[PDB]
RNA sequence: AUGGUAGGAGAGCGUUCUAAGGGCGUUGAAGCAUGAUCGUAAGGACAUGUGGAGCGCUUAGAAGUGAGAAUGCCGGUGUGA
RNA sequence: GACGACAUUAGACGAAUCAUCUGGAAAGAUGAAUCAAAGAAGGUAAUAAUCCUGUAGUCGAAAAUGUUGUCUCUCUUGAGUGGAUCCUGAGUACGACGGAGCACGUGAAAUUCCGUCGGAAUCUGGGAGGACCAUCUCCUAAGGCUAAAUACUCUCUAGUGACCGAUAGUGAACCAGUACCGUGAGGGAAAGGUGAAAAGCACCCCGGAAGGGGAGUGAAAUAGAACCUGAAACCGUGUGCUUACAAGUAGUCAGAGCCCGUUAAUGGGUGAUGGCGUGCCUUUUGUAGAAUGAACCGGCGAGUUACGAUUUGAUGCAAGGUUAAGCAGUAAAUGUGGAGCCGUAGCGAAAGCGAGUCUGAAUAGGGCGUUUAGUAUUUGGUCGUAGACCCGAAACCAGGUGAU
């Protein structure tokens, strides 16, 4: 293209909404504030949640639970996704994460039978489902606990 | 800067899949033997907060 | 980058202004008061344009009321007897035939009468 | 996807392929306009400023009473509405560059050169043979491949005497294969390239 | 189908600056004044006087981007006389 | 230490143009030439790469050394095992009471400090690992010194700007922290422009002079120092139409008569007379309102920016998408950089289980979920944190000034 042939994509741009400038606009005098009150002035509002004094719901309900500080998540692939690898290949952590299907071995990998394998291969991970033990088993195949 | 996180409720509710919030319910953790069996039982289930009160408290738990 | 306002503002005043020629005193000078009669002028002007038919028609009624009374005759039943023999003609035409020409007045005045 | 390598004479040298994938595709004009956007936006140095009622001087008492007597209430000399000072909203030191994702980066420039190309606005030549720089033979140079007045040339990694060569020449800018931009592409009318250099933009673009 | 205040949505006119392109100017630029001109509006030209050096146009991009009112601020000037 | 460019710094050299037209004067127009490691910039009677100062670049000396390369002396070519015995920081550690600091609200305070009272162990020792006990892991207090990366700029040198251009921008472009105000601490202005060149009006006339009229300089003197341009309010002099029987938000629609003659188009100016007609803004159920505000004119004068969230539009890639800091680069683009972030699976307080999970004794029944599409930058809208659309209090606190 040329500098002096400029365009941008359609869609792509708007022009800002100028507040305070004159009737014609529908904007100008009170600026989409209406006329009175505790909103209409600078700096006005009322903080996010507050009800007027009426108790705010997040102290009317009662709070529960704790969080576990040392919890164990496991990076998940599926059977699924093993489906692009080739039959008797032996599918590790590395193996996995230099082929992208895990981007963060978080607490280790987990194993679970949602999708249809149809395929034949050796897995080691750390933990395993019923179901993709069985569904690995079932081809052939081998899940060896790491 | 970063926007602040509600503590109180951050330790009042969770998240859902979708996009809601669910909730612990009130009028627990006292008086019951006014109240009857079906009431006890009954508020142990949980719910949903309200969409008129999402509209509300939003903001206050958008990194939840 | 700062811009300042610069002709513009006196661009804007001086047509008003312009507007505003013939009138009393400050009304031809000032802006604010300028302004404000030329705003009034427009709405008065507005509604003028649809007084100005109502007055034409008053005025062209009367004056067949009147040429029909020399021939003892009135606007109303005229009218009636015009609309019954079928003279679909304006009263403002009417008029003008009855300042200009008499004689046709008079000629189409008896299909009136006749048609009663 | 064949082009014709000249010699400084320019009449010919040979032919060379170049691949379609960097010289041969749709050009993408929203990505172009961004990318020209983006380049015009981080040359700016955002520095401006004024002075808001709290650094102006003075303006520290209240001119007069609260009621006065028949005067308006008033509070420092130094507000807004005051002759004196007092900026309400003006400009501040802030910068206007930002970042788009390297794979439109790598896109506008194809782009930019495809178009280049395929308005006969390629040409690629054997190496420059300046032993010294000489602006009046490099202006013969131009002459002899008629070239437009606007012009970018690029050399494989550097060339001292042709860079100084071409420096003082209006419309004619020296670039390198490496630095090439999406500005200096669009620019330009016309682009003279070596056949290193080319090879080179096309492996790394490729 | 088209009255309209809080208010929501949309499309536009102008101002200063920047990029690129293409132009105007001592055979007289911008500003100022006048005019019976053009456009649905914001507003845009042309002609003539004054003035005596800078300024438009196209596309895009940034804003200290448009005032008649705030017992508003600063200057000039009236009225009462 | 011979130590081998402070920056090699004041400084010096530093290419290349003539003519005609208009002009008061050309750098402009026309035409023909030239230099370029120099087409950055500014002046010159108007707009100059080739007229001047200059620029690129080259040559350069004192205080100097770049503080840089073997650099005289001088350096540190290690002495390993057990550690059995001796030493290894006392009113200290530690404790109670009262307090403070640590993200922690004074208390189980774990950890680290102040005051008052007490007050030890010594390598088979002692301390820590969020009360306390035991096992394990790590360390060895009560002695000291320590560059770099980091923070700021009254200043200095060299520069930059989608910063201001005289009510702006420093309060201050000039006589500025000055005239001026105040006992004093302190507060605190207004005020730029002849012309290219002063060639800044010889001389004559009116006049006491100021002022002026001629003459003259000049391109221009309604460019004459109250000096570029010279708006409006306001003050006047002349005139074309009109007005002393008339009730008025001063205009508007109609309309004779009189005068003129344009951006020449079913034109302009005035207006005998008729009809209609209680200003604007704000606040109000409602305002001609005897409710508010504005003497007039001009100028200035109010939703903005950063960071984050959310949602729309655009684009790129797509079961994947994307870099942050830093580094190289012209204060750019770009390249590199994969620690991290979102998504690809949820349910549950949690252990945990997993396309299911939670409840339940039960799989039942029900709740949330599955039965695809996200992610990065950007545009608009809104929100949040910041003074957050602008002006405006009475008052509170800290430090000072005053008994003329």
């Amino acid at each position: 293209m040329k500098l002096h042939e400029l365009k941008p994509a359609e869609g792509s741009r708007k022009e800002r909404n100028r507040v305070g400038r004159g009737v014609a606009t529908g904007n100008g005098k009170t600026s989409g504030r209406g006329h009175k009150g505790q909103k209409a002035r600078s700096g006005g509002g009322v903080r996010p949640g507050f009800e007027g004094g009426q108790l705010p719901l997040f102290r009317r309900l009662p709070k529960r639970g704790f969080t576990n500080i040392n919890r164990k998540e496991y990076a998940i692939v599926n059977l699924d996704q093993l489906n692009k690898f080739e039959d008797g290949t032996e599918v590790t952590p590395a193996l996995l994460v230099e082929s992208g299907v895990v981007k963060n071995e978080k607490s280790g990998i987990k194993i679970l039978g949602n999708g249809s394998l149809d395929k034949k291969l050796t897995v080691k991970a750390h933990k395993f489902s019923a179901s993709a033990a069985e569904a690995i088993d079932a081809k052939g195949g081998a899940h060896e606990v790491i | 800067p970063k926007m602040k996180t509600h503590r109180g409720a951050a330790k009042r509710v969770k998240r859902t899949a979708s996009g809601q919030l669910k909730r612990s319910r009130a009028f627990t953790s006292h008086l019951f033997a006014n109240k009857s069996t079906k009431q006890k039982r009954q508020l142990r289930k949980a719910r949903l907060v309200s969409k008129s009160d999402m509209k509300r408290v939003k903001q206050l738990l958008a990194y939840k | 980058p700062r811009v300042k306002g610069g002709t513009v503002t006196r661009a804007r005043r001086k047509k008003t202004i312009k507007l505003a020629k013939g009138y009393f005193g400050s009304k031809h000078t000032l802006y604010k008061v300028a302004k404000q009669q030329v705003m009034k002028s427009g709405q008065y002007a507005f509604r003028d344009r649809r007084q100005r038919k109502r007055d034409f028609r008053k005025l062209w009624i009367t004056r067949i009321n009147a040429a029909a009374r020399q021939h003892e005759m009135s606007y109303s039943r005229l009218m009636n007897g015009l609309k019954k023999a079928g003279i679909d003609i304006n009263r403002k035409m009417l008029s003008e035939i009855a300042i200009s020409d008499e004689k046709a007045f008079a000629q189409l005045v008896t299909k009136a009468k006749d048609a009663l | 996807a064949n082009y014709d390598v000249l010699k400084l004479d320019g009449t010919k040298s040979g032919s060379i392929e170049l691949s379609d994938a960097v010289f041969g595709i749709e050009p993408n004009n929203s990505v172009l306009f961004e990318a020209i956007n983006l380049q015009r936006a981080s040359l700016r140095q955002g520095t401006h400023a004024v002075k808001n009622r709290s650094a102006v001087s003075g303006g520290g008492r209240k001119p007069w009473k609260q009621k006065g007597t028949g005067r308006a209430r008033q509070g420092t000399i130094r507000a807004p509405q005051w002759r004196g000072g007092g900026i309400v909203f003006g400009p501040t030191p802030r910068s206007y560059a930002y970042k788009m994702p390297k794979k439109m980066r790598r896109l506008a420039l194809r782009s930019a050169l495809s178009f280049k190309a395929q308005e006969n606005g390629l040409t690629v030549v054997d190496a420059f043979n300046f032993e010294a720089p000489k602006t009046k033979e490099f202006k013969n140079v131009l002459s002899t491949l008629e070239q437009p007045k606007k012009v970018l040339v690029v050399t494989e990694n550097e060339d001292v005497n042709v860079e100084l060569s071409a420096r003082n020449i209006p419309g004619v800018q020296v670039t390198t294969a490496q630095g090439l931009n999406v500005l200096d592409i669009t620019n330009a009318d016309s682009l003279v390239i070596t056949e290193a250099a080319a090879k080179k933009v096309e492996e790394v673009l490729g």
